[PDB]
């Protein structure tokens, strides 16, 4: 995850909090250090290879210091709710083929020009019901979108029973109309699915989609049967994978930039971020200005990430520490 | 490794001839230990900067 | 107050209507910082008939 | 009234103070707008064409902010009192020609500093007393300076009788001794005059003067007879014309800089300052600093005018709102 930097960015994992430079026993222990006359601030961190300190922060040249919670970084997955238009017809047409189209916007390549379309076709029948049509439509999408041969996950598709009205019924390529025993299906949800991830090689990305419809003859005129609607998301990709790449990136400023170039002849960097966790982040923006002519600023950032137990204890304790040592006020989250 | 140095002079030193000069133990490349005198203060600044 | 004054300037010289004039912008001989500014004026026009 | 600018000046008229953006209905309606954290301040003003917003003021970069009472911008009209000194002679000496001079520092139509005179002749005879002298000297002055021939005098002449001592008796180029029938005239007062003003062509301006007396022979000695003392002004010149010009010039910084140049092919701007009203002014000087390597300051100022009604009510409320919003401590009038 290559990012933009305001001339530098540096990261320190606050696994623990020790209150003294003496108590820095294990990696990830961090202490905020500021003199009584609050003019400088820095952090003594315990590295896999010994103690280490961060650049000193002039409490006069600090621009913004803010803590961001884990949920702020959790990508809510876009989910649509496609139903058939009660205007055209509240029920399927006897002998029409309903072909739903899912145009995917950012496919393998970065650009919006890298398009990819997936279809779900359902030829309706006399006596067919709406629930039965949603059933078959979702199953067709499953075979096309939730198949196992697809190179990359594309979308999740569900079903909702009016009786439930909130529970989403998964519909996978193994599912079959015998397993979907209901008659009050209202809609078809199509949700965004998390793409893969690799530290330093595949950043956390997504591929978005819009559902498009083809036109059916309802009396004698071509018309669209469906209305695609965006409803509140309910799934979120957690922060663990972003912070990890952030550390994989921001530790090359404090150290080795040749992360792996030179395979036998390299210098491995041990990391302290577990991508299976949820960290709250804290960023401080500050600068250095020189003397009598070197007034040009050098804006800099020092980021601290702490795991969230659900109530932001590690960070709130870290905030109290920095605030009582620096006189700052960083608005505990 | 990377090394730097600086020195600030007031612009009124452009050609400030010195009254008596400043004798110095200046060293050449190898045949060094040549005693020289700075008539302009810039020559003396230039020599130690280098 | 410039000019080597140690006593001040009487109020009489500091009353409505006292007209002033620009003399010059003096600076240091060492490490002088910018000072001064220039001034502009516009013309008028008169007209007459045949 | 072309002015000198610290890179910009912008003027907005506070014809009415409203609490919210929704209440901006008439042109001139204004509301100070600042966030709850008090990071930036801006003004939403109703122009004849919709609401316009001012520049945003980073409330950390405010250099100064002071308001004026509308009495500071008023110009008192200078008036002397002329009198013949009892030292030389408490009454005119026969045969001597008394010639009074009015030393103007500019011409009537020009602003360049020059020496410009106007004269008044009186030749004294055996019976002429002080009253008759002031009378004939005043009429001579009027006929010599009130030879305007187009517009108006350059100074105004009056006489004061010892009975009144406060009632200025006007004298014009038409007056004649038959109109002046008193015998206790004791002085002559000469006030400044409000010269012609045009909105963006002729700035408000005055021409000061000094009554100088030429020499007469009294006992074989050439001597000065007069006493040009400066009595206190009684008339004033408000800022309406002065402010209106400020608007006319400062509206070319957000509007059209040409104003009548390509006369048929122009853009005409509507101005909300009422020349004839008295405005109390407010001003906020601020700057924009910038990013890395871009420390140079772009200093600016936003000034606001509001009609005074004796008490500076309008401006006092406007600043009270601005202090409530931006937390500043601007002082009231």
């Amino acid at each position: 995850m290559v990012i933009s930097i305001n001339q530098v960015r540096q990261l320190y994992v606050a696994k623990a909090l020790k209150a003294n430079t003496a108590a820095l026993t294990t990696a990830g222990d961090i202490v905020p250090k500021a003199d009584t006359a609050k003019t400088t601030l820095y952090f003594q961190s315990m590295s896999p290879a010994g103690i280490v300190a961060s650049d000193k922060i002039n409490l006069k040249h600090v621009l913004y210091a803010k803590a961001t919670p884990s949920e702020a970084l959790a990508h809510k997955l876009v989910r649509y709710s496609v139903t058939l238009d009660a205007d055209v017809s509240a029920t399927p047409v006897a002998g029409q083929n309903y072909i739903l189209r899912l145009a995917f916007r950012q496919y393998i390549g970065l650009s919006e020009e890298d398009q990819y379309f997936k279809y779900g076709e359902v030829i309706a029948r006399s006596g067919m019901t709406a629930s039965d049509f949603y059933k078959k439509m979702a199953i067709s999408l499953a075979k096309n979108l939730e198949n196992k041969t697809e190179s990359t996950p594309l979308v999740n598709i569900y079903l909702i029973s009016a009786a439930a009205a909130s529970t989403d019924v998964p519909v996978t390529s193994a599912t079959k109309e015998s397993d979907l025993t209901a008659t009050d299906y209202n809609q078809i949800i199509i949700e965004e699915t998390e793409q893969p991830w690799v530290l330093g090689m595949m950043p956390q990305a997504f591929i978005p989609f819009t559902p498009q419809f083809l036109t059916i003859t309802v009396d004698g005129e071509d018309r669209l049967w469906g209305v695609a609607t965006v409803v509140t998301p309910t799934k979120t990709v957690p922060d663990g994978h972003l912070i990890a790449d952030l550390e994989y990136f921001c530790m090359g400023a404090r150290g080795d930039i040749y992360r792996g170039m030179g395979y036998p002849n390299i210098i491995k960097t041990t990391y302290l971020v577990d991508p299976g966790a949820v960290y709250d982040v804290l960023d401080i923006h500050y600068f250095y200005t020189g003397s009598n002519e070197s007034v040009q600023k050098s804006e800099k950032t020092i980021t601290l990430v702490a795991v969230d137990d659900g109530s932001h204890t590690a960070m709130n304790a870290l905030i109290g520490a920095i605030n009582t040592a620096s006189g700052l006020t960083i608005a505990t989250l | 490794t990377t090394i730097r140095i600086q020195h600030k002079v007031a612009g009124n030193k452009l050609n400030k001839k010195l009254a008596m000069g400043i004798p110095m133990v200046r060293n050449l490349e190898s045949g060094k230990q040549v005693k020289d005198t700075a008539n302009m203060w810039m020559h003396y600044v230039d020599w130690e900067v280098e | 107050l410039m000019g080597g004054n140690t006593q001040g300037v009487p109020a009489e010289r500091l009353q409505q209507g006292e007209r002033f004039s620009i003399e010059f912008a003096p600076v240091e001989k060492e490490l002088s910082r910018k000072v001064g500014d220039v001034r502009f004026t516009s013309p008028v026009s008169m007209r007459n008939e045949w």
